Order: structure tokens, then C-alpha cells, then sequence
């Protein structure tokens, strides 16, 4: 009872130390920069041949090469040129919640509700993909797996916990608990020392992957916060919810910068990516179609649509050349 | 009663952070994306001659 | 529907009661031949193509003088 | 005297009739170009839930269109007869006869869609109907060798007795390779495609019968509705042409009141059969849940 | 396509193409089915015939030349709103109800009224299993149906009893173009299958019906 | 009043062209026998009756088969 | 091609003339009838006062009678044909005929009576206008000698470009000898009664403009009118007949245009000719004071 | 007319109509008028071509090839009323006037208003004669045209005096269809008959014009 | 003067004693005889060859002879039945306004305006009509001449004043006056001992043969009077006068007893003529019909009609079988 | 004074008339017209076959 009293003080002095801080809000500041205009995306290749729903994609560190889970139970590596199928990786479990590629190219880890994250080898001399090692531990379903290198991943769980693998010898290094609610998503920071996790108890909170410590928390979401990424600089990162608002959150200053809300905006986000420069924030919505954010002035540079089905993922290149879009009509359709 | 004993813990841990100004913060992500804005090719179209798709 | 415009035939009219004498020929019409002879009273009368009777008819009638 | 039974057979047209058809293609033109224009925008304005019967009404609205577009000149035609030209005539009743037996074909089809979904649904062979493209690629391709013959031997007849015609000209013997070139429309545009319907919609109700789902009696009474709507449409012009072939055939004793009563019934029937262009949207279509709805959205 | 070696790399593309629509083609003649239902309430046990194969449980049993699949999400105890839409393309809900259980009869039904008007499966057809006949009859005599029903009024017979039970789950519908499939089960009962395999056959009439524009 | 059809003549047309022979013979409308050609072109002609011209066209239409 | 020069001269009718004609027509009968009735019984009720003028008045107004209640059958025939037969041809172009052969020459007469009774007031001449019977007898067996043609030479013609007609059907040669016939009316009708009035007349006028009477004016002014009227009425028909027959007989160069303008003219000065049984009772009879005054006595 | 004698009865009857028609022929050619005028006033010596022939007096001079019957009424002395419609179909009246005598010009003028007004002679134009030139100019200078018409005004001399005479005469016209023939006549005056010839010349073209309807 | 009040005295006692003899109107005894209905007389003859006015006509005593004199200058005598002409008399003056008939059929005096009247013999040896005599004496115009016998004539003439002649010496025998004006018609009894003379001075009075004595006179007209002819039996006598009146006076009462006017008539009587048996009173009009009048009831029993100018001669035959009238249009026209 | 006295003279002999009430005149005029009326081929139609016109 007395802890709860101490409880309640310390999120006071957070408040009001974090509201001290605030001067003047991000769209008050950069008022004076250009409009980017109306940013028109046309459809430059269309990827079919999976037959269910596109749960999960990732793009390759040569900007070439693509990876898609489906709900089919197979796993397709595409030549994002040529729109040719490089390999076809058949699935133990038809149930595939996330999807990673390495960023060295020779592994792929790719698992969903069967609770268990999959790594498949790619680079192998007998010429075929096999399953290197099966990732055990987590009681509840898997989410946005990503590769640290070619021996270390991190993994979401419905657990309300993250984990910290080590593929060599199976054990998992760290876990990470804190939340109160599934963690839906995570991404990681291009330092490769940082990572945040968005959950559904409305709050995502930066943690530390080499002490595994929750340095800050951040809130002001309505509903479960469904994506996550940083700023291209990693000093700051945007979140999509079901409350159909986009956030950008500093890590700084510890307070949010702006909203990105429309009144025209019902469904939520399924899906949050940033362009090369850190300007445009892509963003996939239930309602078929993604919008594309000016993420200095919340102002809508332009939709991208296209698609038949909700858009379940997003997907931007290394290099900024093109963005890559999945949805649950089985059709992956890249955009520049 | 040992439940909670580490929640007031991690919210000691969170309240002791070097804060910035949010003036200074919106002013340096403004200087990133604007500097880094010649190497974007989804802001700026790229000439049709160097487009790989 | 284009039709045949003489059903039966008669054979027999005496010339001097012949006032025109219209020549369908074969083609989209009619499968046949067909001769209608209008005469003095206002009727009309449809003649055998085939009989002797209509070239001896349409002789006389070329050398009225 | 007697006379009196070699005669002429005098033809005989009304211009009460004239003004009544013009009034009657005219509305049939504006009501089908109606409902063909909002099928195929509802159809074509969104591209989800694009499904095999979506692409068969397409189809259908296409032919149902062209065909409405081109009653206009049918219409001056009986009004005052061809005086538009030889090439015109050609390329009309070419256009209106392939579009009559792309029609035909595709309620056909759909009736084959149909059955393979409600009775062989369990089973393997509904995995045929994905082929929409082929079979109504090949069906147009069908429709147009059906109607070369149009094209190749029509021109323009003038006579004496009746107006000019938009006619057929192939030869000495024209009328029996007419009645034979009747035959066509007659067994692919009406009997195989009737048989195939009643055969594939049988099935469908015995199947519909044995089911505990709440919704069969629609389609019970959607079927019927369908059935008796093409058999009140196409029968009777098939059956006064088969009239008019036995009349001509001597089969039937040939009379000049038969041939009037023909005439008008062939007039009356063709205006009767060309309401399939108006009725069709309304049938197959509009009294689906899912076309509504869209055009509802549409209208926003 | 133009250097030889890309010739090659084009050739594969068409030969891994060719076993995925073979793939596809080999996963249309299965039927997705999802068991949902309390604990204790027969639902691993329905079909003696199981051929089975924590977390997703499948169950691939065959019958009259027609495969069916039921996926068991117990055990997951997650947020169902998360990972239910996985099963949005399933072809029907089989829900198991335990009659002699007077203490979860109402958390059976929250779980009913939950599934049966969610937003994705708004027209799945559900095949509703009351299990336990003779356990439920015996039951009924010790102690009447009031304690958990406190509204029945009519006789206290086996008939009257069981069929409100079954009027209350059908009064959480509230939906159309779905219908609930009821069926009486007991523990020594083998046609369970064919039971579930006349009510797949029907739904599917219902969504060809649908989709041929004849509804 | 009536009037003779056949102001000015002509006698020279190919006979596949010619659809239909309508001969008016001497009476009170004329005083000279008169033929009119109708063409499958839907044209009309007014043949000389005096020409041997007219006499084979007719010979030849009656005699089709 | 060049065929174009030689090609049939369709003839030209129209309904609105049609119409126009058989309003005039039936205004006429009811106008001319009415107005010799009236002069009939004017003259016929008293006794007293019966002179020449009387006579020859009474036998214009019958003559002008006759012409009226032939003019239905014409209208009618005129609008769709003769379809009354041959008989009521015969009967009817006799009656006509005769009647405007006799009221021509009746015109004639008057105007040699007033000669007489004018200019040889005073000579011993005038005393040979007493014989109004005799003349008047002669005049209408003349009449009626001049119409046998007519009634033996006419019939009814059917042609295909035209509806039937009450023609004449003299033989083979039957243009020329219609041609010759209409010489009768041209002399006995047009040339010889014009001279005798404009003689008579003119003398008439000359005597009147040396005298010293109130009235000269009047009275010439009248007899101007009387030869106006039958100018007007009269010399347009036999033009259009002159220039027919010219035409006919190749004079005048022949044309379809040609054609079709004269026999509207033909038409027109038909029309105005026929105005001659109305104007006639107010022309020569109803502008003497005698006359209005016996009307209006008869009127009690 | 069966009887021989009565078929000569016809014949008898049928010479005498001959000679009836006969004689109405000759009857023709003669011009019947009629004599009026105060006593002493010229009216037995107009023309001096009498050749005469208590009562009627007739005299039938000829001119120009027309026989002139001229009928004196003068001496008769009885009542006008009684025999003078057998005069009913005269050509003409011819009426003398004296202008030398101003106490029976008063007297004269009764007659002619009394004659020109009457039932009979409603449409007979007259021929009026104005005699003895000479004897008026010369009995104007001596007594001016005061004493016999108080209401003369216009100046004293011949011209005015002898037209103003003529007017009072035709004012008693009052009709029409009838037109007055006035001439100056004097003792020595041997034209009178063409005066006549010519008057009645023009009333029989009136009549003539009348009857042919021109007027 | 004195005289003067003694012819006015003198006329006072007529009148009064005129007066008291009046007891009843004839219209007021005879109410009771029914009336003869109307007489229809259609036209037998027509007699026709005067070229003039007819202005006087006598038939003959044997009913079949009639005599006819006009403007032209012609006697004419008719045979009635035949309607053929017997004798054609050229007179000398053309002027004729009576005409008379001897009753033995061997004379005819006819005369006129030439104040003689002549007399032609028939019955003459040498087979002409020759003229017997020629009476003068009269200063003014003749009219109504009528025989007594073969040598004794009655004239009337405009001198206001009749006279007796003897044909064979050819002195006039009797003068009888007392008119004042000229007399227009006499009228012999049937017993040819006293006639009537109409006069313009609108008074009729009964004059003896004999002795020359004006035995009484009658008086009512309002104009002069144009004809007269006695009752058959020769008690009574009809006038006719320009009033448009007819009137019928009574030699024995001296008093008028009906009068003949309708209010239709317009002009004078003409001619006055009885029937055989005196009961239709047949009068000639100006108005070119002759109208009968029933002399007991005085009303129109029926009109002749047919002429087509004045009437000016009325005849009725001893026997009574037939009416002749003359008119102006030169024709005679005989009735039945 | 010579004139007039024949006018008086012939007024004495005038006024000295034996005169007849006119009842009994009318009355004898009506007996005569009564009696002689089977005679009158005038008053009633005489027969066609004793008419001489």
C-alpha cells in the first residue's frame, strides 16, 4: 500500500519533468519549411503466386532480393528485378505471423503462431534450404523477428516479453519483461544497441539489448500500438495502433512530437515505415490503402491504394529506391 | 506485495533521464532530413535513366 | 420477310384484255419466274411463265402496230 | 369467274404499327443502354471481389449494349426501309448477330458456372470454373464464325411490292439456303442452349430441395424466373419462324392470310425477343445483395 | 532474360512456379474447420476417428473422399483479437458444449456470443455439438434446471430442458446469412463425422448459392 | 391527264443488272408501246420496244434454269 | 452514268391539294346552288313581268344548277379515283358538259339581246329578241349534240401510276383524237362567244358614251365587270389546254418539270373556272333593282 | 274542229289572227307621245311638218325614217284622274311652256308638278319646251322677273332670268329613272324635230339599258 | 239664301226618315244561313290576240259570244267555248273605254274617248261589219254604253250627265242630269224600265227611262265610283269605288244595307258583277285579283287570282256558268 | 239664283218615297238568293259532264 503511494509520486515528477521540457510542438517549429508536394507513386512490378493471405515481408541489404510468408506454408525469396523466384521454402506450420531476412543474405527466420521462430539456411552445398535451427521457449504467439547478425536474433511474443536468442546454441541469452499486454512488434535501432517494442497494452518502451534494461516508456496511444520503426538516424521512432493515429516519438526528449490523425481515418494501421531521408512516413491502413505522411508538417503527401485487401506490411529498400507493399489478396506490388 | 516491489523500481530507473528541450529535438530531426534530402528518391523522383525498377 | 408474289396460276385470258404485263425474274424474292398481268377491268392475274401462251401474249402485244 | 383464285397477295403494312415500333425500340434502346453503363461501371469502378460471375456479366453487358446500339438503325430500317447502304447493312446485322449469339451462350455458360458450384461443390470439378477468360474468349470467337454468312451474302433489295431490305443475296436459289442458314440460330441459339439450362437448373433445384439452408426458395424462384423469361422472350420467334419454314416447305398450305398473320408475328416476336437487352441487368444481376450494395457505394 | 545464365534463372522461376500452383491445387480438396468450446466439453474428443498428425493442434481426418481439418486454438490463452483472423477462410466453427456443467454453461455462452457476432466471422456458419445426453439427463432429476437458468418456467422434463438450452444459444445469432447447425451428442456416439459432413455439404450450397446470384 | 411514262429511251443495258420488265401496251395513256427496266441498283429505264434488244432480255429472263 | 437522261417522269400528287380542292369543291355546290335556287324562284313566283331577260336567266340559273349537283361526284373522284363506275362516268361528264356548253352560249346570247336592244332600239331589228324560246331550244340541243362524244368515247381507265379515271377510249390513236376533240370547246366555248360579246359589247359602250343618260356609268361598269369575270374564269384553262397541247404535239419542247406544272395549272384554272355558277346570279341577275326588289317582296 | 263547218270555223279564225299580228307589226315602228302645256303656249305648233291626220287630236309626222304620234289632251275639260292612265304607255311627254306670259306661269307650274308627280308617269322622262325666246328678252327689259317670281335674287339680264325659269321647273322632278329634256324654242325655229328625234332616241336607251340589267 | 235653308231642311227629313226605317243590319237578320263555303273557280279559257289594255268586255244573250275592246284599235268577238274569233272590228280611234253587246246579237256599240259612240251592224248582207251610225252630243269621254233594244241606247259620259238615243234617227231622245261629276258606270234593269248611274261625286241615283226623272239617289262612298249592276231581281244594286269599298244599296229602303271592305284591301274596286242567283258578289281590284264576296255575310269566298295586271272588266253569263274577266295584260280569261 | 232652284225642286220629289222598313227588304233579298239557288252553276259546282268549259 505504501509502495503504491510511491508508485504514483514517481509518475507525477516523470509528468511534470516531461511537460517542462516542452516549448513549442514540431509542427510549430518547422512552419516555415516547403510543402514536398504531392508525392504520386506509380506500381512498377506486381509479385503473384502466393494463394493466401501476406502476413509478413522483409526486404533484402542489396535491395533486391524480397521475402514473403503466407498463410499457404510457403516462404518465396524474390528477385525484386526481374520478379523471379529465387527460392521457395515450404513451412511446417501454415500459420506464419512474421518474417525476417538477414542482413548478411545467408539466413532467413521466419515463424509464427506455432510459437517456435524457424531459421532456414540459405547458403547451403547441397544446393537445397534446410531448417538450421528451431527457436524454442516462447508460450505464445511469435512476432517481428529480426536478425541482430548471422548468431543472434531478437524475437516478440505474446508473452507481454521479448527474448534475445543465441541461433548457435539455441539458449535464449536475454529476455526482456515489462509490458502488460502482447507485444504486436519491435524494430531495430541502426546502432544495432537499441530496439523498441510496441505492444497492446498502448504503451511501447525502448529496452536495452545488451543489459536488457527498459531505459524509457513511452505512451499516449488510445488502443494497441500495431508497428514500429525508427528514424532514420535512430533518435526517434513512429508507431501505428488501432486508434487509426500515427505518433512520433523522441527518445531524447521522451515526449511525443506530433499526431498524424485524419478525420477521413477509421481503420487502424497495420504497418509503419520511413523513407532514406526521414521525411516521408508510409504507413498501411485496413481500409485497403496506404497513405503516405510528410512527417514534418502531418500533412498527406499523396495515397498509394492499389490494393484489394488490407495491407498487412510494409517494406523500404536500403537505398530509398522503392517501397514494397503485401496484402491479403496474395499480390506483393513495389512502388517508386 | 512481490509483485509490485519491482514497478516502483523501474520507474526510479526511468525518472533519472537527461532530458532535452523538444526545441532543440524538432530542430535536429529537422536538420537530418534536410540534409540527408538529395540521396531520397521517394521524395525527389529519380531520373528515369537511373530508376532500376 | 421478301415472298413469292404468285401462289397459283392460270393459263388462259384472252389478249385483247391485257393492259400490263410486269416480269418478276429469279433472285432474292422468289425461287421462280412470275409474270402478273394487269388488266382492262382493274384486276390482276398471274400467267404461267412456262406456257406458250405468254411469249405469243408479249409478241402480239410489240407489234401492236 | 373463277379467276378469281389466281391472284396476287397483296403485302400489307400499317404505319400505326410504324410509329407504335419506333416508340418501343426507342425505349428499349434508352433502358438497355441504362442498365448495361451502370452494370459495367459498378462492375469495373472497384476491382475487389472481381469473381467468375462478375467477368460473365461483363461479358453479357458488352453484348447488350452493342446490340441496343445498334437498334437504331433497325428501327429507321422498318420505318422506311435500308436506305442507308450496302456497308452498313453488312456491318450491322453482323454486329447485332454475334452479339445475340455471345448472349445466348453466355446465359449458357452461367448456367454451367452455376451448376458446377451448387451441385459439384464438394467434389473436384468446380476447379473448372476458373476459366472464364477461355471459355468467353471462345465463345465471342464462336459467336463471330456463327455470323460470317450475315456479312459475306446481304446487300440491299430493292422490289417493288414492299420498301428496300437489308436482305441476303446468294444466288438463283436464295430462299432454301436461307432456310437452311435459318438453322443455325434456331440450334445454337435456341435449343442447345435451352436444353443446357433446363438440364444444369434441374439439377441445381433437386439439389436446392434437399437442403435445410433458409434461403433456397429465392433461388428457387430466381431460377424459374430466369427460365420462364428467356422461353417467353425466344419461343415464339422460333416458333413463327418454324412456321414460316413449313409454309414455305408446303408442309402448311400456303394462304395470303397465313402469310400476313406470319408477317405481323414475326414483327411482334422480334420486338418481344429484343427486350433480353433490358431485362437481363435486372435478372442477373441487379437482384444480387452484393451489386446493389456496390452501387449504392458508387453513388457517393 | 538475354544472358544464358539469366536463361537458366528464368527456367527455375517457371519450374518452382509450377509446384506452387501444383501445391494449390492439392489444398483445395481439404475443409477448414475451427473447434472452439469450454474446457471438459468433449471438444478434442468429437470424432473417434482422429489422426491427429502447446500451441495450434490439427486434427486431419477423412471422410467420404472429402479431407477435413480442424484446427484446436485452446491452449493458446492469448488475446484471441490478435490471431482469430487467421481462420477467417475457414469453412465452418464447430462449437462443443458440455450440458452437465451447470458452472460454465454461462461462460460457454459469453464464448458463443463472442465468436458467433465478431467481425470476421459474421458469415461463418457454426455447427453447434451438445454433448453428454445421458449425463445431462441424469443430472436434470438430482438437481432441476434453475440454479444456472433461473428464468425456465416450463416442465422439468429431459425435452423441454434441453431444447431451452439449445433456443438460448441460437438467441445470440443476431446475424443473417449464417445458420446454426444443432446436433445432440453423447459420449458412445460414432456418427459424429457424419454430422459434420451433411452441415459442410450444406454450407457450402449456402455460399455457391450466394455466389451463382441466385440469393 | 394522263401521260405517256417514257419521255426519251435508251437500248443499251447489260441484262444481269435488270430485275424487272413492265410493259405498258398501246392504249389511252400512250400511243406507243412502252417498257421500263428496274434495276437491282433500284434505278428505272425505259427500254426502245423497237430494238432486238428487248426481245433476247426477255428470252433470256423467262428461261433462267 | 449517262442512263440518268433517260428515266421514267414519276407523277406527283398531293393530299393537302386534295383537301383544299374538296373545300372548294363542296363551297362551290352550296354557294352556286343556293344562288340559282334563289334566282328560280324569284322568277317563277310572279308571272308578272316575264321578259326575255326572265327567260334566259331562268335557263342560265338551270344550266348552273345542273354543273353544281354534278360537282360532288367529281370532288370525290378528284380525291381517290373514279371508283362509281362506268355508267355514272357516261352520265355524269354528259351532264357537265352539256351544262357549261349551254351556259356559255347563254351568255352569249344575252349579250346579242342587249346588243339588239340597245343599239337597234330604234331600228326595226329589235323585234326579232322576242324569239327567247326557240333560241334558248336550239342552244340546248346544240349543247347537247356537242356532248355525244363524251358520253359515247368515255370509260373507266386503270393504270398503275395513277388511280383510275373517267378518260375517253377512242382506240389505239386515242391522244390525237382527244386532241382534235378539244378543238369543240375551244371554238364553241372560248373563241366564238368572246368575239360576239366583246362585238357586241364594245358597240354597246360606244352607243352608251354618245348618249346623255344619269345611268351610262353604272352600266358600263357593269358590262367591263361581266367581261372581266368571264376573262378571268375562262381564258387561264384554255392556256393551260393550249400549251398541253402544244406540248403533246412537241412544239414546246417536253419535260417532267413541264409536266408536273401543267397539270397543277390545269388543276388551279379547273378550280377557277368552275366559279362561274356562283358569281353568274350576282353578275347578271341580282344587280338589277327588279330583282332584289321581287326577292324581298317574295321574303314577306 | 271535227264538223267541215267548223273546220272552216278554225280556218276563218286562224286568217284573223294573221291580220291581228300582222297589224301589231306595223304598230311597232311609232313613237307614241303625249301633249301637255297651258293654253296659248305653242303646244299645237311645234314642228311645222304637222299633217294633222272637239275631243283627242292626233298628228303623225315622220323623221328619219321613225313615225312620231303626237297626242293632244287639250280641250277634253273633264277630270285627268279618269283617262289619263290610257296614255299609261307614252314614250315621252312633251310639255310647252310660254315664257312671255308671267301670269300663267304660275299656272304652268301646277301642271307640270301635278304630271311629273303622278302614279302613272312615275318613270316617263318629259320633254320640256321653253317657246318664244325672242318675246321673253324683250319683255324682261320692260318689266323685270319680279312680279311672277318674287324670289329671284340673281342679276336682271337674259341669261340668268331664262336658266332661272329652267330651274324651277326641274325641281319638281323628285324622282328617279326620269330625266328632263329642256331646249329654248322660238317662233322661228325650224329644228324642233330633231330636238325631238334625239330626246326620244336617248329615253329609249334608258328603258333599253334598264331592261338588258347593265343598270 | 232662303232656298238655301230649305234645301238643307229638305235633307234633314230624308235622313231622319232614311234613319227610322232602320230596324235591323242585313248582317243581323241573315246570321243564321250558313255560309257557301269557299268557291275554288279554276280557269277554262284563256282568250288571247289583244295587243293592248283591255278596258271593256259584254257577253252575249245566248252565253257563248263575247265582245272585247282594247287600246289597239280592235273589236274582237269570241267564241266562248271554241275560243274562236267570229269577228275582228278595226275601229277609228284607238281610244275605246266601253264596249257593249246588243241583246239580240245583230248589233255591237262600242266607243271611247272620241265622245261617239259607234254602232256596227253583224248580220249584213255584203258579209263585213259595217258602221250602222255614229251618235254625237257628248262633250266629254264615254262610257258604259248598254242596249235596251235593237234601236235605243243608254250612254254615259264625263259631262256629269247620261243620255237616251234612238239609233235609227240618231237625235238624242232623253238627257238626264243632276250629277256633279263625271259619271263613270250605269247599269240597265232587268226589267228595262230604270236604271243606276255611278258618278265621281261618290253618289249613285236611280234614274227613270221613261219620264227622265232621278227618282232617288244614293250616297255612303268616301271616293268616286267606278261600277255598278243591280240585284237579279232588280230591287237592289252593287257599287264598286276607289274607297277599296263595296257597298249595296236598296231601291225600295233608299238605304245601304252591308258593306264589303277588308282590312287586306288596299286599292278600288273596278268592276261589279252578280251571279245568277245573287249571292256571290264578284269585284274586280287594281291589286290584279278579282275577289268573291258572299253578298249575305260579306265574307271572301274565295279569291280568283291569275291575272298579272289591273282588272278592268268583270262578265258574268245569262245561264251563269261561266265568269269572264279582262285585264290589262291583254288577255281574257274565263272562270268556272 | 237660277241654279239652285232646280236643286231644291228635285229634293221635294225625293223626300216623298213610300219607304220599306229594311227588316222586310233584307228578308226579300234573302228569299230570292234562297230560291233561285238550285240554278246557280256558280254557287255549287255544276257536273262535269253539263259543263260546257
Amino acid at each position: 500500500d505504501q509502495l503504491r503511494q510511491e508508485a504514483e509520486q514517481l509518475k507525477n515528477q516523470i509528468r511534470d519533468a516531461r511537460k517542462a521540457c516542452a516549448d513549442a510542438t514540431l509542427s510549430q517549429i518547422t512552419n516555415n519549411i516547403d510543402p514536398v508536394g504531392r508525392i504520386q507513386m506509380r506500381t512498377r512490378r506486381t509479385l503473384r503466386g502466393h494463394l493466401a493471405k501476406i502476413y509478413a515481408m522483409h526486404w533484402g541489404t542489396d535491395s533486391r532480393l524480397l521475402v514473403s510468408a503466407s498463410q499457404d506454408g510457403k516462404l518465396i525469396i524474390w528477385d525484386s528485378y526481374t520478379t523471379n523466384k529465387v527460392h521457395a521454402i515450404p513451412l511446417r506450420s501454415s500459420w506464419v505471423m512474421t518474417c525476417a531476412y538477414a542482413p548478411s543474405g545467408n539466413y532467413v527466420a521466419c515463424g509464427g503462431l506455432d510459437n517456435i521462430c524457424s531459421i532456414y539456411n540459405l547458403k547451403t552445398r547441397e544446393g537445397n534450404v534446410r531448417v538450421s535451427r528451431e527457436l524454442a521457449g516462447h508460450t505464445g504467439y511469435l512476432s517481428c523477428c529480426r536478425f541482430l547478425d548471422d548468431n543472434q536474433i531478437v524475437t516478440s511474443s505474446g508473452d507481454t516479453t521479448c527474448a534475445l536468442w543465441d541461433i548457435e546454441t539455441g539458449q535464449q541469452t536475454t529476455t526482456f519483461t515489462g509490458h502488460t499486454g502482447d507485444v504486436m512488434s519491435l524494430s531495430l535501432a541502426p546502432d544495432t544497441r537499441l530496439f523498441v517494442s510496441g505492444a497492446c497494452d498502448a504503451s511501447a518502451k525502448l529496452w536495452d539489448v545488451r543489459e536488457g534494461m527498459c531505459r524509457q516508456t513511452f505512451t499516449g496511444h488510445e488502443s494497441d500500438i500495431n508497428a514500429i520503426c525508427f528514424f532514420p538516424n535512430g533518435n526517434a521512432f513512429a508507431t501505428g495502433s488501432d486508434d487509426a493515429t500515427c505518433r512520433l516519438f523522441d527518445l531524447r526528449a521522451d515526449q511525443e512530437l506530433m499526431t498524424y490523425s485524419h478525420d477521413n481515418i477509421i481503420c487502424g494501421i497495420t504497418s509503419v515505415s520511413f523513407s532514406k531521408s526521414g521525411r516521408l512516413l508510409l504507413a498501411g491502413y485496413d481500409d485497403f490503402n496506404c497513405n503516405v505522411w510528410d512527417a514534418l508538417k502531418a500533412d498527406r503527401a499523396g495515397v498509394l491504394a492499389g490494393h484489394d485487401n488490407r495491407v498487412s506490411c510494409l517494406g523500404v529498400t536500403d537505398d530509398g529506391m522503392a517501397v514494397a507493399t503485401g496484402s491479403w489478396d496474395s499480390f506483393l506490388k513495389i512502388w517508386n | 506485495i512481490a509483485q509490485a516491489r519491482k514497478l516502483v523500481e523501474q520507474l526510479k530507473m526511468e525518472a533519472n533521464i537527461d532530458r532535452i528541450k523538444v526545441s532543440k529535438a524538432a530542430a535536429d530531426l529537422m536538420a537530418y532530413c534536410e540534409a540527408h534530402a538529395k540521396e531520397d528518391p521517394l521524395l525527389t523522383p529519380v531520373p528515369a535513366s537511373e530508376n532500376p525498377f | 420477310e421478301l415472298r413469292c408474289v404468285c401462289l397459283q396460276t392460270t393459263q388462259g385470258v384472252h389478249p385483247k384484255m391485257i393492259s400490263n404485263l410486269q416480269v418478276f425474274a429469279i433472285g432474292p424474292q422468289c425461287s421462280k419466274v412470275e409474270v402478273v398481268a394487269s388488266l382492262k377491268n382493274g384486276k390482276e392475274i398471274c400467267l404461267d411463265p412456262e406456257a406458250p401462251f405468254l411469249k405469243k401474249v408479249i409478241q402480239k402485244i410489240l407489234d401492236g402496230g | 369467274p373463277f379467276l378469281l383464285d389466281a391472284a396476287p397477295c397483296e403485302p400489307e403494312s400499317l404505319e400505326i404499327n410504324k410509329y407504335f415500333v419506333v416508340i418501343i425500340y426507342a425505349l428499349v434502346f434508352l433502358l438497355s443502354l441504362l442498365g448495361n453503363s451502370l452494370v459495367m461501371l459498378v462492375i469495373l469502378y472497384s476491382r475487389v471481389g472481381r469473381s467468375v460471375t462478375d467477368v460473365y456479366l461483363l461479358n453479357l453487358a458488352l453484348a447488350d449494349l452493342l446490340f441496343a446500339l445498334t437498334l437504331p438503325i433497325w428501327a429507321a430500317s422498318k420505318v422506311n426501309g435500308w436506305i442507308f447502304g450496302t456497308f452498313l447493312c453488312k456491318v450491322v446485322s453482323l454486329l447485332k448477330e454475334v452479339n445475340f449469339y455471345s448472349g445466348i451462350l453466355l446465359l449458357a455458360c452461367i448456367s454451367v458456372d452455376r451448376y458446377l458450384a451448387i451441385v459439384h461443390a464438394t467434389r473436384t470439378l468446380t476447379q473448372k470454373r476458373y476459366l472464364v477468360k477461355f471459355i468467353c474468349l471462345s465463345i465471342w470467337g464462336l459467336s463471330l464464325l456463327l455470323a460470317l454468312p450475315v456479312l459475306l451474302f446481304r446487300r440491299t433489295v430493292y422490289s417493288s411490292n414492299v420498301s428496300p431490305a437489308c436482305y441476303e443475296d446468294m444466288g438463283n436459289n436464295t430462299a432454301n439456303w436461307r432456310m437452311l442458314l435459318r438453322i443455325l440460330p434456331q440450334s445454337f441459339g435456341f435449343i442447345v442452349p435451352l436444353l443446357i439450362m433446363l438440364f444444369c437448373y434441374g439439377f441445381t433445384l433437386r439439389t436446392l430441395f434437399k437442403a435445410h439452408m433458409g434461403q433456397k426458395h429465392r433461388a428457387m424462384r430466381v431460377i424459374f424466373a430466369v427460365v420462364l423469361i428467356f422461353l417467353l422472350c425466344w419461343l415464339p420467334y422460333n416458333l413463327v419462324l418454324l412456321a414460316d419454314t413449313l409454309m414455305r416447305t408446303q408442309v402448311i398450305q400456303e394462304t395470303c392470310e397465313r402469310r400476313n398473320h406470319i408477317d405481323r408475328a414475326l414483327d411482334a416476336t422480334e420486338i418481344l425477343g429484343i427486350l433480353h437487352s433490358c431485362l437481363n441487368p435486372l435478372i442477373y444481376a441487379f437482384i444480387g445483395q452484393k451489386f446493389r450494395h456496390g452501387l449504392l457505394k458508387i453513388l457517393a | 532474360t538475354l544472358s544464358a545464365e539469366e536463361r537458366a534463372a528464368l527456367e527455375r522461376s517457371k519450374a518452382i512456379e509450377k509446384n506452387l500452383k501444383e501445391d494449390g491445387i492439392s489444398a483445395a480438396k481439404d475443409v477448414k474447420l475451427l473447434l472452439l468450446g469450454a474446457d471438459n466439453s468433449g471438444k478434442s474428443t468429437i470424432v473417434k476417428q482422429m489422426k491427429i498428425i502447446t500451441g495450434i493442434v490439427e486434427t486431419h481426418f477423412t471422410f467420404k473422399n472429402l479431407h477435413f481439418r480442424l484446427f484446436d486454438v485452446g491452449g493458446q490463452r492469448s488475446e484471441r483479437k490478435k490471431w482469430i483472423h487467421c481462420f477467417e477462410d475457414v469453412t465452418a466453427i464447430i462449437f462443443c458444449v458440455d450440458l452437465s456443467d451447470y458452472n460454465r454453461m454461462h461462460e460457454s455462452l459469453m464464448l458463443f456470443d463472442s465468436i458467433c457476432n465478431n467481425k470476421f466471422f459474421i458469415d461463418t456458419s457454426i455447427i453447434l455439438f451438445l454433448n453428454k445426453k445421458d449425463l445431462f439427463g441424469e443430472k436434470i432429476k438430482k438437481s432441476p434446471l434453475t440454479i444456472c437458468f433461473p428464468e425456465y418456467t416450463g416442465p422439468n422434463t429431459y425435452e423441454d430442458a434441453a431444447a431451452y438450452i439449445q433456443a438460448q444459444f441460437e438467441s445470440k445469432n443476431r446475424s443473417p446469412n449464417k445458420e446454426i447447425y444443432c446436433h445432440m451428442t453423447c459420449a458412445t456416439d460414432t456418427n459424429n463425422a457424419q454430422v459434420i459432413f451433411d452441415a459442410v455439404t450444406d454450407i457450402i450450397i449456402a455460399n455457391n448459392l450466394r455466389g451463382c446470384g441466385l440469393y
